């Protein structure tokens, strides 16, 4: 066994996110929701992800479905 | 297919109803795993009809001996066909030849 | 009384009824093994024709177990496979299920 | 010099093609060129790690015994074609690939959206044919890394978790080596006129380098021989 | 739809033990659980069947907090501009409508919640009508005996469970023995061992 | 007497195993005895096993 | 894992005599026993040094 093993000695020789920098329109959300996010003074997903949710509906031209969608995609992405 | 055969495999395959045989010559307008639609030739046109014929191949149907019966398309789209040619191979059939 | 196919079956777990649909027939393409319920059938026994009690006691401790006894078809032991086709035949004058 | 043995070493890797290759080992003393070589063959055909397709998922198909509108071949035929697909996975042992196609024509392996770490050895390998212009196919392919042959029956009997209807299971052939042929011939060095050299011809699927296969086989043989060396 | 709910509310044998208000609230909770199961997210809601008016509708409970997880039930502490919230915490909305109540999950959760409410209500009105009896001697008949606790029957759907902790080390209730016993304590808080009768 | 019938088709993929009956076209029949590994069968000069 | 392989554990040695001996190795990977036995037999038959 020692001879056979030593014959193999020379052969063995063995032992901040990219989406955040992207615009908010890349959140797979609706265009109306993208406009809502832009009106939130958040043009990049990094600010939205880093900061706690705020002014989700205080901005103008809000709708219920977009209000749900922005936060839903923010939570789903998990950036 | 059998590498060594007797040459009678084609006759057995054609005579049996397991495989689909083109009733009239033409071109394969539509080829699919489920159905084959063939546009017949101008020479073989029956008067007063659209001119296409559809074969619905049986798929995975239980036989008498609890065996699957599968018909697989053989021709491709645009391939001309003639009367008597095999359009789809039946069970244990390869290129119109019986292969058990 | 006439038996009917329904998803609800006495004293069976939810895992057994998971394979069945709402109508009471196993989904097409669902892998099944010995002991599984492909179709749920119940036969009236003892007493029947009392619907207010059935509605009120749908899950009470009496559960009307003797009223309807299970007669669901089960896969024979040692037989495993995948469901590929379901056919429903209904006589005239009988309301047709959604699967049909 | 009977007490000591000359040490063999790799001397040439003649790559005939992407799959066929030849490896030369020199020098080997007397019958060693057979013995060791034989072992290598018996290690190369059964213990070579490789990547294989395990599970498939088609949006419009719920079981492999059905057929899809717009495809010439059966779903079972598609699975059988996918079984022979050869891919190289680097970085992990679990890869999900997406195949999206539309329009008349064949669906080659190049249509798979590569993830960078995973490489397709044969981009021109065929999978299915779309004979309808308005026919779209979307498929999810699951590939893993392992050894030997693992039948789908083993996976279904293991039943780790319940799989949703429409997750087709295919047999896994993890072995990437298809043919091994060893030959022993005379070697000329230092006028010994008695040493021999071993030429191993390997025909594989191209996802494993022949030198890496030889190294792995030698390592496995040494690991097995360690127990014999110890002898309790 | 509605006719079914009137049928199931008028067929209750224990109408005293299931008044309309509590059974309809139980139905609301059951439909809320059904809506929770229907959606991939977990959103607690309320129904407000509107018993005597007509058909039913669905609401949505927000539970205003600063979290981001589970977005369906998250609302900022200051987001009250439109939708007539005008409050800091606890704002609820009437957004989601047309909830399906005919499904396996919906029917199962509805029946389970109904029977659970039956049990809770019967326990509540066998503990309410026998709470003033604490400190008095009341008899009973045993039905089940175990090594840790035993059961006694009093009458009118009354069941009592007495544990080994309630047993005194020397005095024990032998199986098959009925006798008048003083009611040491009455605990509506715990569903089990409702009547802590001992000596 | 019967008002409904439900028929279910089950597909089984049977693979080869020892005990199965195999034969040729000349009347020579037998039963599979052992699924030998690929590396155990005899091979020719080119290394292709039988 | 993939690199892991089975190792013998029930290495039993039976001494029939001062020279006769039996060695039992349990267990081994399928087919590995043949390789090990053939290699050891060939090495012992045609490669062991000795004086004669």
């Amino acid at each position: 066994a020692t001879i056979l093993a030593e014959q193999l000695e020379a052969f063995v020789d063995l032992r901040f996110d990219p989406i955040l920098l992207r615009p908010v329109d890349d959140l797979e959300l609706t265009v109306r929701s993208a406009n809502c996010l832009k009106a939130e003074a958040i043009h990049y997903i990094g600010d939205l992800v880093q900061r706690t949710e705020v002014e989700l509906l205080k901005t103008p031209n809000l709708g219920k479905k977009s209000l749900t969608e922005i936060k839903d995609v923010l939570a789903s992405r998990g950036l | 297919k059998p590498l060594v055969g007797t040459g009678m495999e084609r006759a057995v395959a054609v005579d049996s109803g397991v495989t689909a045989v083109a009733k009239r010559g033409g071109v394969v307008q539509y080829v699919d795993a489920s159905r084959i639609v063939i546009k017949v030739n101008e020479d073989e046109m029956y008067p007063g009809e659209a001119g296409i014929d559809i074969y619905n191949l049986t798929k995975y149907t239980r036989s008498n001996q609890n065996t699957c019966i599968n018909q697989m398309p053989c021709v491709s789209l645009g391939e001309p066909v003639e009367r008597g040619d095999v359009l789809a191979d039946g069970p244990s059939t390869d290129l119109g030849e019986l292969a058990l | 009384g006439p038996e009917e196919i329904t998803a609800d079956i006495p004293n069976v777990g939810e895992a057994a009824l998971s394979k069945l649909d709402e109508s009471g027939i196993v989904y097409i393409g669902a892998e099944v093994t010995g002991g599984d319920i492909l179709v749920g059938k119940v036969t009236p026994k003892g007493e029947t024709q009392l619907t207010p009690e059935e509605k009120l006691l749908r899950a009470i401790f009496g559960e009307k177990a003797s009223d309807v006894k299970d007669s669901s078809l089960r896969v024979p032991n040692g037989v495993s496979g995948t469901v590929i086709d379901v056919q429903v035949f209904t006589r005239d004058g009988v309301e047709k299920d959604k699967r049909a | 010099s009977v007490t000591e043995f000359l040490k063999p070493r790799l001397v040439d890797i003649e790559q005939v093609s992407s799959t066929h290759a030849k490896v030369t080992l020199e020098p080997l003393e007397r019958g060693f060129g057979h013995t060791l070589g034989n072992a290598l063959r018996r290690i190369l055909l059964s213990s070579m790690p490789g990547c294989a397709v395990t599970e498939v998922e088609i949006d419009g198909v719920l079981h492999e015994y059905s057929t899809k509108e717009g495809v010439q071949e059966d779903i079972l035929e598609i699975l059988l074609n996918l079984k022979g697909l050869a891919v190289r996975v680097q970085g992990k042992d679990e890869v999900i690939l997406t195949l999206n196609k539309s329009g008349i024509g064949p669906v080659t392996a190049a249509d798979i959206t590569h993830d960078g770490d995973v490489e397709i050895v044969k981009p021109q390998h065929v999978i299915c044919h779309l004979t309808d212009e308005n026919a779209s196919i979307s498929m999810r392919i699951k590939v893993q890394r392992g050894r030997g042959y693992v039948p789908a029956s083993t996976r279904i009997h293991s039943e780790e978790d319940e799989r949703p209807i429409g997750r087709l299971l295919v047999d896994a052939c993890y072995s990437p080596v298809e043919r091994i042929a060893y030959n022993v011939e005379a070697a000329r060095v230092e006028q010994r006129t008695d040493l021999d050299k071993l030429v191993i011809e390997m025909e594989t699927n191209g996802t494993i380098d022949p030198e890496e296969a030889i190294r792995r086989a030698a390592t496995i043989l040494a690991e097995q021989l360690e127990a014999f060396v110890d002898l309790r | 739809m509605n006719k079914e709910i009137l049928a199931v509310v008028e067929a209750v044998s224990n109408e005293k033990a299931l008044p309309r208000e509590k059974i309809f609230e139980a139905l609301e909770s059951a439909l809320a659980t059904a809506t929770k199961k229907k959606y991939e997210q977990e959103i607690d809601v309320r129904v407000q069947i509107d018993r005597k008016s007509g058909d039913f509708d669905t609401f949505r409970r927000w539970l205003v907090v600063d979290e981001v997880t589970q977005p369906t039930k998250e609302i900022t502490l200051e987001a009250a501009r439109y939708e007539d919230e005008s409050l800091n915490l606890g704002d609820y909305v009437e957004d989601q409508i047309e909830s399906v109540t005919f499904d396996r999950i919906t029917t199962q959760t509805a029946k389970q919640v109904i029977v659970q409410k039956v049990r809770e209500a019967e326990r509540a009105m066998v503990v309410d009508q026998f709470r003033e009896h604490e400190g008095e001697i009341i008899t009973g008949v045993v039905k089940k005996v175990n090594r840790d606790n035993i059961s006694l029957d009093l009458g009118n759907n009354a069941e009592a469970v007495i544990l080994r902790e309630d047993m005194l080390p020397r005095e024990n209730f032998r199986p098959g023995d009925r006798v008048r016993g003083v009611l040491y304590s009455v605990r509506p808080e715990a569903r089990g061992a409702q009547l802590f009768v001992t000596r | 007497g019967v008002l409904k019938i439900v028929k279910v088709y089950l597909a089984v993929k049977r693979r080869i195993q020892p005990g199965d009956k195999m034969a040729g076209r000349h009347g020579n029949k037998g039963v599979i005895s052992k699924i030998n590994p690929i590396e155990d069968m005899p091979y020719d000069e080119n290394g292709t096993p039988v």
